[PDB]
RNA sequence: CGAUGUCGGCUCGUCGCAUCCUGGGGCUGAAGAAGGUCCCAAGGGUUGGGCUGUUCGCCCAUUAAAGCGGCACGCGAGCUG
RNA sequence: GAAUGCCGGCAUGAGUAACGAUAAAGAGGGUGAGAAUCCCUCUCGCCGUAAGCCCAAGGGUUCCUACGCAAUGGUCGUCAGCGUAGGGUUAGGCGGGACCUAAGGUGAAGCCGAAAGGCGUAGCCGAAGGGCAGCCGGUUAAUAUUCCGGCCCUUCCCGCAGGUGCGAUGGGGGGACGCUCUAGGCUAGGGGGACCGGAGCCAUGGACGAGCCCGGCCAGAAGCGCAGGGUGGGAGGUAGGCAAAUCCGCCUCCCAACAAGCUCUGCGUGGUGGGGAAGCCCGUCGGGUGACAACCCCCCGAAGCCAGGGAGCCAAGAAAAGCCUCUAAGCACAACCUGCGGGAACCCGUACCGCAAACCGACACAGGUGGGCGGGUGCAAGAGCACUCAGGCGCGCGGGAGAACCCUCGCCAAGGAACUCUGCAAGUUGGCCCCGUAACUUCGGGAGAAGGGGUGCUCCCUGGGGUGAUGAGCCCCGGGGAGCCGCAGUGAACAGGCUCUGGCGACUGUUUACCAAAAACACAGCUCUCUGCGAACUCGUAAGAGGAGGUAUAGGGAGCGACGCUUGCCCGGUGCCGGAAGGUCAAGGGGAGGGGUGCAAGCCCCGAACCGAAGCCCCGGUGAACGGCGGCCGUAACUAUAACGGUCCUAAGGUAGCGAAAUUCCUUGUCGGGUAAGUUCCGACCUGCACGAAAAGCGUAACGACCGGAGCGCUGUCUCGGCGAGGGACCCGGUGAAAUUGAACUGGCCGUGAAGAUGCGGCCUACCCGUGGCAGGACGAAAAGACCCCGUGGAGCUUUACUGCAGCC
RNA sequence: GAGCUAGCCCUGGCCAGGGUGAAGCUGGGGUGAGACCCAGUGGAGGCCCGAACCGGUGGGGGAUGCAAACCCCUCGGAUGA
RNA sequence: GCCCGGAUCCGGGCACCA
RNA sequence: GCGGGGUGGAGCAGCCUGGUAGCUCGUCGGGCUCAUAACCCGAAGGUCGUCGGUUCAAAUCCGGCCCCCGCAACCA
RNA sequence: AAAUGUUC
RNA sequence: CCGAGGGUAGGGCCCGUGACUGGGGCGAAGUCGUAACAAGGUAGCUGUACCGGAAGGUGCGGCUGGAU
RNA sequence: UGGGAGAGGGUGGUGGAAUUCCCGGAGUAGCGGUGAAAUGCGCAGAUACCGGGAGGAACGCCGAUGGCGAAGGCAGCCACCUGGUCCACCCGUGACGCUGAGGCGCGAAAGCGUGGGGAGCAAACCGGAUUAGAUACCCGGGUAGUCCACGCCCUAAACG
């Protein structure tokens, strides 16, 4: 049945993309902690 | 009047419309209609703060003259009356001998052809717009304004009307559709007559489905819900109120008066509104 | 109670005997026939249907008779629900 | 040594279940160490509104070729979407961008908020919408509207000529719009041809035939033809379109208007450029040949094109730019328009999969995934159904055997619901044409009611329509005779069982994703109530929104729930509404009178009467507001019963109508119906344990995958089972799990034991080890019982529990 | 976190075929004129039958599944809320 | 508990209760 | 199991707070009327369900017992 | 004020 | 071919009968009231509507077959 | 042809008296009601009085033993549209007449539907009395309805 992963690039990169991020105290709060933590991507990866 | 139909399914039994004799025109004035910006009953959070509202059928806002004292002196004639989606009365668009055109609502009584006119000096005739305190004491007269200048914002529905009862100083007094006895300011303008399609009120949905396209999504009573949702929520099977009648939000929904004491404008209505 | 699934049906039985029938008896207010009542006897047998979820019970039509009870009110790693 | 401990490793179950749709395979020939599984050929089967073909998401090299087989592949593997390597994606015209706006988002100005931030007109962003210039073929192992070939077209820049008041982010027009139905004419696509072209073929009894088999087109500028869309021309006035305007709008006059003209599309033709089958050759995907291929006629014909077409209807159907026009600063050696010429034309995507083994489902997973094409025949039609074209497949374990048992399927003597909670299930019925069809009804319906007849093939006669020509042909509806065959003619496949009668809900709808589809929710409709607009109400601290660019014929809230006939009595309590009096009433006012201190002026504290809001009390109203609507005793010239009376209580004592009911405890009440028999059912009765009138009462045609009862039909449900089929189970080869598991050398009885013993006692029985089977036990497995209790454990919910808070006063 | 799901907003798309035959309109009848009746035309509808599509009624299978909701047979809606 | 009320005591009015 | 009740013939006060049983109707005797009802004037009738106990004294307070209404009888 | 009056 | 009739299916009229139910008629001396006939003690009757144990009452309009 | 009287009918408009409610003034101890009373209303300022307002309904005097109409029925006043009808004249047509089963229309009140309207009145209903009772007569309230529009119903002591 139709399950609840449908990839959509637009979709992504809007929703958890660098500059969503940036735009928010959370989001950019993410940003710090994900680099903080030596994460190899702070965002999703998406071909746009 | 009002259009029947044979009950040749279920719904068609009861179903009514509008007859749709006084229309003459059957699409609008371009230059007059803006787009009308549905809003599901969704406000800036893009909360429903209306429930039950949304998927009624796409519409045009048709741009009406709630003024009129715009253009004093310049008559116009009557073009054409038109369906409006957007009000229960008809709409008239006025070709001003000024080459302009605007919309009205459309007052009872009104010939497509005839020639109507807004000013003090205007004659008391069915569609002209004169300030109240220049309409005869007893004229029935729609499209009010409640302060000057500031627009027409009294009886505007089918088939409404205020009446003119007396005068006090600056101000006249009116009996408003809804029976309330109101002052209101002299140089306030106002249209001669009733508003039409006062056929309006005896339509007959006639199924679930023509609320439907007028943008009604359906209400579910309180009783059919539970203690989280609603004051009446709950019970093992139906149960009475149990509690005074109340709102989703608590406050009593039968007879507690909300309008506020201290409103300003309690100097200016004489009579609280009738039955 | 770190789980012994709970009524009734179905399927499959098996046992007890305080015996419903069949077999053997004594007493009879046993003429015969047919009954009553107690004794011995568990080998076999112990029907089909209407109503109800019903067990039970009532009812129809029969029957030699249409027994009663145990088996976790036998039987859900056998079914039903 | 235990923590259902933690990490790891390795056992057991076990050579067990399984190996992922029952669409299906067989052989021959290759390759190779090795082959059911890779390549080739032939035969067979499956899909064919797909299981074929294009596109968009998403995926991201999976594409092509060489070389590989450790792992991946549910087996095998020489093969592969796998490993290594090399190659492969070519655009002014296709898609997106250098264009436009939509919701929304952002946001000069501005507004708000302790901070973070929230909003916000313009503006900007934002597309699968608007706008915009490329079609056919050839080529590669792999790309092609991209390269090539042919024929076309767009914008930008410069220049030449001709022409004009040129000029914009400003004005205006246009763009620009729904649903249903639909005209004409075309095209896509299809069928037929005795006409044209073609390698051939004559078999097995017959046919050298008007035989069979194959094919009979595609693209195309200007011009032309056909079909359609769009569109009036002129003058004068002008105060409106936030400046101006010759434009647009408005007024007048003139001419002409199912025309025309002008203009734009579509289709046809068209210089020219392509394509071009079967067959048998060579191959093993393609090539060569056919072939100077032919490239014609007739019919069917779109839902697509002309398209911004037409009609009707109500629910009344984006914006903005491109584009045209008008003028403003300006500038008129400029600038624009038109024609021609030369030059200029950027960035990103382009492989491949794409109903799936490459996307979403941990898997090469019977699931899910939006758009277009989707051939032929026949069955009334059709995207249905059977078969089949192109094309694509046989589903990545096989070979046997022919048990029980399970699944899916077929048939069944006599009976025919006797089955069972229940006809659950499976029969029956089944399309089309004709005949025919009841109660009741809201006159639509109930209707496909019910019930019946017909149905194929052949010959003869014949009616009308389309196309053409008014004829031939082809095509589409029919009609009438006479016949033939079979058990049977919708001969296969697809395709209602019917009726009678109750409950509930009016109806179509909606719902507990994944145990409830219903009588629940919704619903039109009815009523109450709030709301005069900066509405009430809602969301937010606010600003600001929604309400609504609405205005009482409107908006919020509540209950009831089409419709019909109705909806009684109670206002003492609670609620809400009204009430300028009176009672209480906080801060504050007032300050009689007292006090601390000081030598004192003074400073400081307490403080009575009186004044003092809402709320509460108090006076009224109010039921489609919350709610409520009695008891005991007696009485009729038979009994029985009580129209009648007595009395206590109440705020008032249940009306109409219903009633053993979705409500009746006693209860299977009683009586009647139906049955041989009826705890159900239907109709009644009424001592209604415990109906009753908008938490509506009583009815109601129609409707219902709702729940009852009954009858006919027909049946494997059953008496009562039997046989048959295939897929498993079974055997052999390949691969090979799982939960569970203190260890085990793990029998019956009668006892005993923490009270149900393989494990203790006594007896009895018993050679050792398996395989297929069955499920009584191992208080079998699973899940630290979801019932119950306990915990001064938790959470949801309620209110006249407590205490706060928002909100309101 | 609304790439599942619920609602709404903007913008597109889809719904084989067949049936029933409302209003209207035309003609006829009717009448003082009317209502109204009749035939034809017409093509309405939360209308009927039935694919796609959306569903999920009953049963059976599945139950360490093909699948953490699936398959088969049935069955509901299918111009509309 | 106190003050405002009526013909020691019932009226009441507000407030307290460890 | 828990609450309420039992008093002239009927229906209800009195009980809580002990001493004194009352109200409407009925019944009886008189009136009025031809007579009847209604109406008017007078009167009788309760040892307070029963047996215990407390008290100087019990309808009254307390215990049993007999009745009569009401409410409950839930979780599997 | 004032209800009523057994049957032939 | 027609055809007595038999069979199946669905209608129509009529008759008998049916738990119960609705009023009607009759019945020497039942119960409750007293609506009507005298102004019948509220003039009556009336069509209708609502209501009430019952006669009846009441609203609206009519009639005199009423007032004396 | 010419004249007439009339509440004949339909529509639109408009006039004053009265009742009720509301607002203001002034005023105070009751008003109202009956057989008598009570309910009810009134110091929260009623009744009675004056001014202003709103609304609905019916039109006093004229008014009659009157007039009109087929019947039901129709009454302030104005106008409009319209029916009947009588009289004069003796002009026109030449029996064109009468009645009328069916049919069609009209048809007081009450009642019903959908909207409005709602002052007074008032079924139902509540209360106060009367009474043995009083589901009545009397009193205080009070909802349909009475009024308008449209559509039904089609009855009557629709009677002379
Ligand atoms: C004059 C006289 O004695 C008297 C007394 C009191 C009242 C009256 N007047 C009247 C009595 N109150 C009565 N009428 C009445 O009250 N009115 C306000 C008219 C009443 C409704 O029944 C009456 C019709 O009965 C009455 O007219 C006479 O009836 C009786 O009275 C009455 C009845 C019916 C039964 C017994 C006695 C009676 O008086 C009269
Ligand atoms: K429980
Ligand atoms: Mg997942
Ligand atoms: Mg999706
Ligand atoms: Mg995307
Ligand atoms: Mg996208
Ligand atoms: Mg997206
Ligand atoms: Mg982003
Ligand atoms: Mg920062
Ligand atoms: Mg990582
Ligand atoms: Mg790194
Ligand atoms: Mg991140
Ligand atoms: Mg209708
Ligand atoms: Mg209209
Ligand atoms: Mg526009
Ligand atoms: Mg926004
Ligand atoms: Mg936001
Ligand atoms: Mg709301
Ligand atoms: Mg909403
Ligand atoms: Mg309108
Ligand atoms: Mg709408
Ligand atoms: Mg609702
Ligand atoms: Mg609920
Ligand atoms: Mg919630
Ligand atoms: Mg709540
Ligand atoms: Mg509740
Ligand atoms: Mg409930
Ligand atoms: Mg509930
Ligand atoms: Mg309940
Ligand atoms: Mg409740
Ligand atoms: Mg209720
Ligand atoms: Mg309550
Ligand atoms: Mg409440
Ligand atoms: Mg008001
Ligand atoms: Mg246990
Ligand atoms: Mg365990
Ligand atoms: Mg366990
Ligand atoms: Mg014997
Ligand atoms: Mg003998
Ligand atoms: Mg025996
Ligand atoms: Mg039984
Ligand atoms: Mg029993
Ligand atoms: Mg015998
Ligand atoms: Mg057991
Ligand atoms: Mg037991
Ligand atoms: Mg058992
Ligand atoms: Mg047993
Ligand atoms: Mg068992
Ligand atoms: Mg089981
Ligand atoms: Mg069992
Ligand atoms: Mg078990
Ligand atoms: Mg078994
Ligand atoms: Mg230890
Ligand atoms: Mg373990
Ligand atoms: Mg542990
Ligand atoms: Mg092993
Ligand atoms: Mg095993
Ligand atoms: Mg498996
Ligand atoms: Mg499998
Ligand atoms: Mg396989
Ligand atoms: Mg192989
Ligand atoms: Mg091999
Ligand atoms: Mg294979
Ligand atoms: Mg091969
Ligand atoms: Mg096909
Ligand atoms: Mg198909
Ligand atoms: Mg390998
Ligand atoms: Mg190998
Ligand atoms: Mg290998
Ligand atoms: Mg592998
Ligand atoms: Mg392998
Ligand atoms: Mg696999
Ligand atoms: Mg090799
Ligand atoms: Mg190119
Ligand atoms: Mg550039
Ligand atoms: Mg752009
Ligand atoms: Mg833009
Ligand atoms: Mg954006
Ligand atoms: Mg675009
Ligand atoms: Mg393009
Ligand atoms: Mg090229
Ligand atoms: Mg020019
Ligand atoms: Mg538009
Ligand atoms: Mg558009
Ligand atoms: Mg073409
Ligand atoms: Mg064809
Ligand atoms: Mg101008
Ligand atoms: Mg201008
Ligand atoms: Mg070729
Ligand atoms: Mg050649
Ligand atoms: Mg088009
Ligand atoms: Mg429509
Ligand atoms: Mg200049
Ligand atoms: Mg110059
Ligand atoms: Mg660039
Ligand atoms: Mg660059
Ligand atoms: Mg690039
Ligand atoms: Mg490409
Ligand atoms: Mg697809
Ligand atoms: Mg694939
Ligand atoms: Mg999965
Ligand atoms: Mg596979
Ligand atoms: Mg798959
Ligand atoms: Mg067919
Ligand atoms: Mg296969
Ligand atoms: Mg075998
Ligand atoms: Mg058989
Ligand atoms: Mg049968
Ligand atoms: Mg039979
Ligand atoms: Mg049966
Ligand atoms: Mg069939
Ligand atoms: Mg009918
Ligand atoms: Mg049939
Ligand atoms: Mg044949
Ligand atoms: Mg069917
Ligand atoms: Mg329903
Ligand atoms: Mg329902
Ligand atoms: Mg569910
Ligand atoms: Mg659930
Ligand atoms: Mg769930
Ligand atoms: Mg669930
Ligand atoms: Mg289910
Ligand atoms: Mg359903
Ligand atoms: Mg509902
Ligand atoms: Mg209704
Ligand atoms: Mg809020
Ligand atoms: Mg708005
Ligand atoms: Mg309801
Ligand atoms: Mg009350
Ligand atoms: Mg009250
Ligand atoms: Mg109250
Ligand atoms: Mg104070
Ligand atoms: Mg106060
Ligand atoms: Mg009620
Ligand atoms: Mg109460
Ligand atoms: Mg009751
Ligand atoms: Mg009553
Ligand atoms: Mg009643
Ligand atoms: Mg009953
Ligand atoms: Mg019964
Ligand atoms: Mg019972
Ligand atoms: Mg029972
Ligand atoms: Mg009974
Ligand atoms: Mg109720
Ligand atoms: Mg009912
Ligand atoms: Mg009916
Ligand atoms: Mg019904
Ligand atoms: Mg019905
Ligand atoms: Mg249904
Ligand atoms: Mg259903
Ligand atoms: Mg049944
Ligand atoms: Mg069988
Ligand atoms: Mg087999
Ligand atoms: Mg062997
Ligand atoms: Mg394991
Ligand atoms: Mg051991
Ligand atoms: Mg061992
Ligand atoms: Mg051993
Ligand atoms: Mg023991
Ligand atoms: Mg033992
Ligand atoms: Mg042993
Ligand atoms: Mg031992
Ligand atoms: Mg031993
Ligand atoms: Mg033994
Ligand atoms: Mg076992
Ligand atoms: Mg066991
Ligand atoms: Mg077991
Ligand atoms: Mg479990
Ligand atoms: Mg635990
Ligand atoms: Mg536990
Ligand atoms: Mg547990
Ligand atoms: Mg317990
Ligand atoms: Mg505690
Ligand atoms: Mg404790
Ligand atoms: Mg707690
Ligand atoms: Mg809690
Ligand atoms: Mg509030
Ligand atoms: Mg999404
Ligand atoms: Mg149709
Ligand atoms: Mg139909
Ligand atoms: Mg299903
Ligand atoms: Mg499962
Ligand atoms: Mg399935
Ligand atoms: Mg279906
Ligand atoms: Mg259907
Ligand atoms: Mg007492
Ligand atoms: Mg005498
Ligand atoms: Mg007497
Ligand atoms: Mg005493
Ligand atoms: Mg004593
Ligand atoms: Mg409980
Ligand atoms: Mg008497
Ligand atoms: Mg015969
Ligand atoms: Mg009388
Ligand atoms: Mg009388
Ligand atoms: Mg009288
Ligand atoms: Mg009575
Ligand atoms: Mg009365
Ligand atoms: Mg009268
Ligand atoms: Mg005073
Ligand atoms: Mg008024
Ligand atoms: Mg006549
Ligand atoms: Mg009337
Ligand atoms: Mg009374
Ligand atoms: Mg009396
Ligand atoms: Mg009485
Ligand atoms: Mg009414
Ligand atoms: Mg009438």
């Amino acid at each position: 049945m139709k399950r609840t992963w449908q990839p959509n690039r637009r979709k992504r990169a809007k929703t958890h993309g660098f500059r969503a991020r940036m735009r928010t105290p959370g989001g950019r709060k993410v940003l710090k902690r994900r680099r903080q933590k030596g994460r190899w991507r702070l965002t999703p990866a998406v071909r746009k | 009047a009002v259009k029947k139909f044979k009950p040749y399914t279920p719904s068609r039994r009861f179903m009514t419309v509008a007859d749709f004799s006084e229309i003459t025109k059957t699409e609008p004035e371009k230059s007059l209609v803006k787009p009308l910006k549905k809003t599901g009953g969704r406000n800036n959070q893009g909360r429903i703060t209306v429930r039950f509202r949304g998927g009624g059928h796409k519409r045009l806002y048709r741009i009406i003259d709630f003024k009129r004292w715009d253009k004093v002196g310049i008559p116009a004639k009557v073009a054409a009356i038109e369906y409006d989606p957007n009000r229960s009365a008809r709409i008239a668009l006025l070709h001003y001998v000024d080459g302009e055109k605007r919309y009205i609502i459309a007052p009872d009584g009104l010939q497509v052809g005839q020639q109507v006119v807004a000013g003090p000096d205007a004659p008391i005739q069915v569609g002209n717009a004169l300030p109240l305190r220049f309409i005869p004491v007893g004229t029935v007269v729609h499209a009010v304004e409640l302060e000057p200048k500031k627009g027409a914002k009294l009886a505007r529905a089918a088939g409404t009307s205020a009446q003119i009862q007396g005068r006090e100083g600056d101000y006249v007094i009116l009996r408003l559709p809804s029976g309330e006895l109101r002052k209101v300011h002299g140089e306030c303008y106002a249209t001669v007559g009733a508003v039409g399609n006062a056929d309006h009120k005896n339509i007959v949905l006639g199924k679930a489905g023509r609320s439907r396209w007028l943008g009604r999504r359906p209400h579910v009573r309180g009783a059919a819900m539970n203690p989280v949702d609603h004051p009446h929520g709950g019970g093992e099977g139906r149960a009475p109120r149990g509690r005074p009648p109340a709102s989703p939000w608590g406050w009593q929904t039968k007879g507690l008066k909300t309008r506020k004491r201290r409103k300003p404008s309690s100097r200016f209505i004489i009579a609280r509104r009738k039955k």
